[PDB]
RNA sequence: AACGUGUCGCGAUGGAUGACUUGGCUUCCUAUUUCGUUGAAGAACGCAGUAAAGUGCGAUAAGUGGUAUCAAUUGCAGAAUCAUUC
RNA sequence: AGUGGUAAUGCGAAACACUUGCCAGGUAACAAAUCAAUCCUCCCACGGUGAGCUUUCUUUUCACCAUAAUCCACCUUGGGCCUUUUUACUUCGCGUUGUUCGGAGCGGGGGCUCAAGAUUGAAAAAUGCAGCUCUGUACUGUCAUUUGUGAGUUCUGCGCAUUAAAGCAAAAACCUGGGGUGU
RNA sequence: CCCAACUGCAGACCGUACUCAUCACCGCAUCAGGUCCCCAAGCAUAGAAUGCUCUGGUACAUAGAGAAAGGUACACUCAGGGAAGUCGGCAAAAUAGAUGCGUAAGUUCGCAAGAAGCAUUGGCUCUGAGGGCAAACCACAAAUUGCCAACUCAGAACUGCUUACGGCGGGGAAUCCAACUGUAUAAUUAAAACAUAGGUUUGU
RNA sequence: GCAAAGAUCUAACGGAGAUAUACUCAACAUGCAACGUUGGAUACUGGAGCGGGGAAGGAUUUCGUGCCAACGGCACUCGUACACGAGUUGUUCGGAAACUGAGCACAACGUUAUAUCGUUUUGUUAGGAAAGUGAAGGUGUGUCGGCGGGACUGGCCAUAACUGAAAAGGGGCAACAGAGAACCUGGGAUUAUAUUCCAAAAAGAAAUUGCAUGUGGGA
RNA sequence: CGGGGAAACCCAGGUGGAGGCCUGUAGCGAUGCUGACGUGCAAAUCGCUCGUAUGAUUUGGGUAUCGGAGCGAAAGACUCA
């Protein structure tokens, strides 16, 4: 796993064909974008909730996104 | 002591499967076979023990070949005209 | 296997896992892409 | 009720290559794993003490290997190899002993 | 009967050199072309100790004659080499310690060591711990050279044999009482399967011409003859003497007037 | 999954609160040797440790010079002084001697 | 244990292919004279010692 | 009394005997009758719809081809033809 | 067609690049005891959840309170070294539990580096465990969500390293340099 | 053509169940024998001694009834005497930990030695001693002021014994032999035998 | 005789294994004994374990269902018995590919009436010509830097061919505890396998090979 | 580190942790009961007791040496009861 530093680099990984999808994660303090690539987990941490949100919608729609949560065994069983 | 307890010491094989015979007689340190010499090109043979002999003589096992040329030559080598 | 599994059912094979039985038989693990159905593979091969 | 262990890979004996460390993983078990062997470190030459060299790492194989240049060497000549004390010996030795063989030369030819 | 201890030795077997661990055989360098005209100057590189010898041995390192390459021969050490010392060898080098030239340039009187019995044979007398061997004097007419051997012997060897100057280095180490078999077990774990000893009287007969009796005794004469076959040759083997040396230890060995 | 079975500690505990006060302990109630118990080398290892350790912080407060501390590490080495209260005492009266001698 | 060539394990996978009974059919052939494997082998009774 | 003994009749246990003999032993004879690097003998693993051993066979695997024969094989099952050859 | 620092030695985005033509070292590669001791174990305080006991006592007893590799950034201890001050040892100083050390450079000041950690994040709560809520689902909302100058522990400090007339395998593979190529 | 950061595709072969033993191996057997390695909790205690215990495992090893004689036991006791028994103190009894004091002949000066002997030990309530940490060029009683952990030892008063778990040397005076540690007749001999260091001789 | 390793008791359920009866007769005095599972109770093993994993050895004894003829020296409804059906999943774990060690002995040579004998690591086969590998160069192709007027010549690097520096000491085996070795947890993923199974939110996070493309920096 | 001494040297306290050193587990062995058993659990076992337990120590795998021969700290011991 990599941590990105800047916003500037986070649209860069998200612009790469490998990007599969990208994990929006909602802590309780913080929001952390998990870019899925060939090699590495790509990961920005947004301390700010509204900044976190102008992140969220600037993410180019070709690029699925995911909303992190808690399964249960009974939706992952079989 | 010898005897019973001394029997619970035994670990390991002296011999394993020969792969030119299959006897376990495969000595696995001196690497040469007890019943037939392999790796020694000859195989073993001797007239004090004929019954051994007669064991492992031809015709003892499948004679794969020896059947085909045998009805060759009794038809003296035979072929379409 | 994977060469054999696209010539005879037109399926292909992302991972083969295999194994040779106690009774001297190899058997062989094969999952399929998610481009294509096991259980479709399954009907038409007839085990069902 | 405290919990113990087995090896986990199917190599059975404490030998000095497959120490074990006791790990408590995020399920809340205690297992075994390995421990990575070490390297002594670059050295200088057996004959000249071997002494550790300053400004070079303690890699084994596969880490040396990827591991850059500077982690092994240093800028100096004979750098990794010889350390500063062994190479001023050197440069001041080469210096002095050529000289001497030159006043020598020049004395047996001016006889 | 059965075969004697010393006969079955012969076959080797168990009763061979424990080598692993040893360093090598030990010998000067290669009489070439550079040691019968010039000399070659080495640099002692370490001072070593091999199980099973008493004597130190000397990693002594040269440049290649002829190949862009060093040599790194190992000898054995005289008592005072040390680290760095400078090694010649040669026709042409200077009479110093652990320098090794021809016999015939070292002058009479002078102590030698690693003494070439024949030339290019690379040393082969005087070797053990403490051990020299004394110039005697030279014969220009026949180019022979005589020696005092450490076993007292005189010997001539020709005067292009090569000797190394000095002693062998770790005497003194048979003046230390060994005081526990234990001490013998490590001392002989080096060299060879041939420690403890048992005695022939204590044996039975089958196995040795000494055993049996019911008293321990050997009943025969233990002195036998040069000429006895393997298994009857045991005990004082050919013994010109018997008992207690008094008034002076002559010169052991074969008779040589020569 | 029915719980484990009960192991109590508490009269362990009870018992400790007792020996930590001093019960328990006398003459008649050791076993070992008193070597065993309590070694006389870890004993004399954190004695000496206690006095460099001070005979440190004196140095560098400066309440002793080189010359008073280099005396007194060697003298505790050698065992002169019993504990830390005996090693400050000696102090005390060096400092007194050299005031007056001042 | 865990280790074996290859060529063992064959001859193991063999000898428990053979180790099954004479199916009842059998005994019902014209010139039937198997009732039972005489040649039947339990691990406990025999070794094979492969 | 009871155990036990003896005899006869009938049963059990036990597989001798007779009859039976596709086996052995022994003596004769016949001959375009003597293996293998063109991979033998021997060893191993497999092959049947159903198949452990044995037999036969070798991924063409209880067999392909050809000739002759002339209505099967057979425990069950299966099977175009009921047949100048196909 | 590398570069900075008086120096110990530093700097990596792909000319600080190629080197099995050749040469030389290093890793692999081995070692007591004492004393410190890692991961972990045990035991204490600390606080939550549930459970046991409660004629009578017990702010109690028991269980649990977990964070894998791989990475990023970069205070403690021990060793080696550099620079500076050397009028540092005249009837001396530093340091270990311990058999030491120093003008062949001790101690003090300021630095370089190595080896163990500590810490900062990414991974990583989305996991795990227990409890609990509600609605017939192996359903579902949710809450819990560390301190020890304690005792063990050979990972490590640790070797030109043990009794020794005992002195403690080798090689593949790999690393660095010397030369040369680039020129 | 050489590199850097990526990326794309592909990462073959064999082993993998179970056992490792008071039932899975050897000993004719599911045989009280034998068989290498790793992980190893709590209390007492010097503790991997020994006793008991949470976790894990188990009640599986023909059972029931049940004071005959005689037996076996990894079971005890016995008045008075105390080796009178016996080839022989065989067997058993006895000694017992820790601490202080004290300890003979002889001796290769190392020992002999735990020589021999004497004394103390519980419980409870106290007292003293043994530390860490933090704080304002001369000399400066931070020579005191707070807070705190983990233990040990010593000394008192009071109050007990039926001398009471386990575990744990009997001692002394001499003779013979071997210097000692070791080795050694698997299955009747462990010794004074063998070995040993030391000494001497022989061959070279 | 089936007595070492202490010890079992109770209820319910399961089972043909019962509470099984001429007359008399209320039940005791006429169906005894012994079982598998679950829950309780009592105790044992006491971490140098009747605990959890491996090597050697064994080779299906593993798992589920059925089943009680024979076998488990008593018993069984139970079983490591019997019958039937199943189970062992790897780029990273172990081995091999691919290291050397004590050693082994193919070639080579020698010996022997006969090789089925000897030598074969003290750096090392064999009277012994055992190297087929290739540095600098000359000759063509392609990738480049530089000059002059896409090409043309001094210069770089790869690609094939003529030579020809340099390299003495043939080919292999022998360690599943030495050397070497790129993967970790989580799981509702099994009746039995898992650092081996999990598929788009791979529960997932990595590491490491071999070839390629494109991007960028150099030639 | 102290105490004596003209000197040579001697005396005392501590530190340190040596030994084919001692007590004693595991381990490796096997003394006595001439115990048990002696158609045994066992073609050599069981119990208590006992030797040793940092060394000439114990042990796994691999490897080397045999049949008038191998090996033997030596008992004619051992070389698959
Ligand atoms: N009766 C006394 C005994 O008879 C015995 O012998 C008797 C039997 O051996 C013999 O055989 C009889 C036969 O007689 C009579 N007629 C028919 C009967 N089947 C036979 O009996 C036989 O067959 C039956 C079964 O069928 C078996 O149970 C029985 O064991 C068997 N002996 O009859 C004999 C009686 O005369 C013995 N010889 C002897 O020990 C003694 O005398
Ligand atoms: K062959
Ligand atoms: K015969
Ligand atoms: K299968
Ligand atoms: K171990
Ligand atoms: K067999
Ligand atoms: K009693
Ligand atoms: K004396
Ligand atoms: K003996
Ligand atoms: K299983
Ligand atoms: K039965
Ligand atoms: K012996
Ligand atoms: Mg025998
Ligand atoms: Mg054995
Ligand atoms: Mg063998
Ligand atoms: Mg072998
Ligand atoms: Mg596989
Ligand atoms: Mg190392
Ligand atoms: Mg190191
Ligand atoms: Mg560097
Ligand atoms: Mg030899
Ligand atoms: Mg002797
Ligand atoms: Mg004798
Ligand atoms: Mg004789
Ligand atoms: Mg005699
Ligand atoms: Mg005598
Ligand atoms: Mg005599
Ligand atoms: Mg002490
Ligand atoms: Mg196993
Ligand atoms: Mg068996
Ligand atoms: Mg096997
Ligand atoms: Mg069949
Ligand atoms: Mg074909
Ligand atoms: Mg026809
Ligand atoms: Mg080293
Ligand atoms: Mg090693
Ligand atoms: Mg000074
Ligand atoms: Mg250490
Ligand atoms: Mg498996
Ligand atoms: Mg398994
Ligand atoms: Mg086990
Ligand atoms: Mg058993
Ligand atoms: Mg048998
Ligand atoms: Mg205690
Ligand atoms: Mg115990
Ligand atoms: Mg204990
Ligand atoms: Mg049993
Ligand atoms: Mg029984
Ligand atoms: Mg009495
Ligand atoms: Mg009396
Ligand atoms: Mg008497
Ligand atoms: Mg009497
Ligand atoms: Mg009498
Ligand atoms: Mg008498
Ligand atoms: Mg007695
Ligand atoms: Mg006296
Ligand atoms: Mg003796
Ligand atoms: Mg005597
Ligand atoms: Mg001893
Ligand atoms: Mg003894
Ligand atoms: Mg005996
Ligand atoms: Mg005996
Ligand atoms: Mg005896
Ligand atoms: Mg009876
Ligand atoms: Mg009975
Ligand atoms: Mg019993
Ligand atoms: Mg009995
Ligand atoms: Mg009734
Ligand atoms: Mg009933
Ligand atoms: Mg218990
Ligand atoms: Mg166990
Ligand atoms: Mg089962
Ligand atoms: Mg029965
Ligand atoms: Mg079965
Ligand atoms: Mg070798
Ligand atoms: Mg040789
Ligand atoms: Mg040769
Ligand atoms: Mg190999
Ligand atoms: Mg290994
Ligand atoms: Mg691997
Ligand atoms: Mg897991
Ligand atoms: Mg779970
Ligand atoms: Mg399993
Ligand atoms: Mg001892
Ligand atoms: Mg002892
Ligand atoms: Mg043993
Ligand atoms: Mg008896
Ligand atoms: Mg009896
Ligand atoms: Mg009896
Ligand atoms: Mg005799
Ligand atoms: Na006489
Ligand atoms: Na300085
Ligand atoms: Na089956
Ligand atoms: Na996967
Ligand atoms: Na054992
Ligand atoms: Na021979
Ligand atoms: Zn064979």
């Amino acid at each position: 796993p990599r941590e990105i530093k800047t916003l500037k680099e986070f649209l860069a990984i998200c612009s790469r064909k490998d990007a599969r999808c990208v994990k929006v994660k909602h802590n309780p303090s913080a929001t952390k974008f998990k870019v899925r690539c060939s090699r590495y987990l790509y990961t920005l941490v947004v301390n700010d909730k509204k900044k976190a949100d102008k992140i969220e919608r600037s993410i180019h729609p070709s690029v699925k996104k995911i909303a992190v949560t808690a399964r249960s065994h009974a939706k992952t069983n079989a | 002591t010898k005897g019973t307890t001394s029997m619970g010491q035994r670990h390991g094989r002296t011999h394993i499967l020969c792969r030119r015979c299959g006897r376990n007689s495969y000595h696995v340190q001196w690497e040469r076979c007890a019943a037939c010499a392999y790796p020694r090109a000859s195989r073993r043979r001797y007239n004090w023990s004929v019954k051994a002999i007669k064991r492992r003589r031809t015709g003892t096992g499948r004679c794969r070949y020896l059947k085909v040329v045998n009805r060759r030559i009794a038809n003296h080598f035979k072929t379409p005209k | 296997i994977k060469k054999a599994m696209r010539k005879l059912y037109q399926v292909k094979a992302v991972k083969v896992n295999t194994l040779i039985r106690p009774d001297g038989l190899k058997k062989a693990y094969i999952r399929l892409s998610a481009a294509h159905d096991a259980l479709d593979t399954a009907n038409k091969i007839g085990l069902v | 009720s405290c919990p113990r262990v087995q090896y986990r890979r199917r190599m059975h004996y404490a030998t000095r290559g497959n120490r074990m460390k006791m790990v408590r993983t995020p399920g809340n078990k205690l297992v075994m794993q390995k421990r990575a062997k070490r390297s002594q470190g670059i050295h200088t030459p057996w004959v000249l003490g071997h002494k550790r060299l300053g400004g070079t790492k303690a890699l084994r194989h596969i880490d040396a290997r990827l591991a850059s240049r500077h982690e092994k060497s240093v800028s100096r000549a004979y750098g990794g190899v010889l350390s500063h004390d062994q190479v001023r010996d050197r440069v001041v030795r080469a210096f002095l002993v050529e000289e001497q063989r030159i006043v020598k030369q020049a004395l047996k030819e001016h006889s | 009967g059965k075969t004697v201890l010393s006969c079955r030795k012969g076959n080797g077997s168990v009763y061979q050199v424990h080598g692993h661990k040893r360093l090598g055989p030990a010998k000067l360098r290669i009489l070439d072309y550079a040691e019968r005209h010039g000399y070659m100057r080495g640099v002692v590189k370490s001072i070593e100790h091999e199980a099973g010898r008493g004597a130190a041995l000397a990693r002594v390192e040269f440049r290649h004659p002829y190949k862009f390459r060093r040599v790194k021969e190992l000898m054995v050490a005289p008592e005072g080499m040390f680290t760095g010392q400078s090694v010649f060898c040669g026709q042409k080098a200077p009479l110093a310690i652990g320098n090794v030239l021809p016999l015939g340039q070292i002058t009479e009187g002078c102590i030698v060591c690693n003494v070439e019995a024949k030339p290019g044979d690379r040393g082969t007398l005087a070797r053990a711990s403490g051990d020299y061997c004394i110039i005697i004097s030279h014969n220009h007419e026949t180019g022979r050279t005589r020696l005092k051997l450490p076993s007292g012997q005189k010997k001539s060897v020709p005067s292009t044999s090569r000797a190394m100057i000095g002693i062998i280095s770790g005497g003194g180490r048979i003046e230390k009482p060994v005081l526990k078999a234990g001490n013998s077990f490590y001392r002989f774990r080096g060299k060879r399967n041939c420690w403890p000893k048992v005695r022939g009287v204590a044996r039975n007969p089958v196995e040795h011409p000494h055993g049996g009796g019911n008293h321990q005794h050997i009943g025969h004469p233990s002195t036998v003859s040069r000429h006895s076959p393997p298994g009857q040759k045991v005990g004082l083997i050919a013994a010109r003497r018997t008992g207690r040396i008094r008034g002076g230890k002559a010169v052991k060995g074969a008779w040589h007037p020569e | 999954r029915k719980p484990v079975k009960v192991h109590s500690r508490a009269r362990w505990r009870k018992m400790k609160e007792a020996k930590d006060m001093g019960r328990h302990n006398g003459v008649g109630r050791r076993e070992g040797s008193r070597e065993a118990r309590m070694p006389s080398k870890e004993l004399w290892m954190r004695r000496l440790r206690i006095l460099r350790r001070l005979l440190r912080k004196y140095r560098a407060d400066k309440k002793i010079d080189r010359h008073v501390y280099r005396d007194l590490y060697m003298r505790a080495k050698g065992n002169v002084f019993r504990n830390k209260r005996n090693l400050v005492e000696h102090i005390h009266k060096i400092k007194n001697e050299k005031k007056k001698e001042r | 244990g865990r280790f074996k060539p290859l060529a063992v394990k064959k001859k193991y996978a063999k000898k428990m292919n053979q180790n099954k009974p004479v199916p009842y059919w059998i005994r019902l052939r014209t010139g039937n004279r198997i009732k039972w494997n005489e040649k039947r082998r339990h691990w406990r009774r025999t070794k094979l010692n492969y």
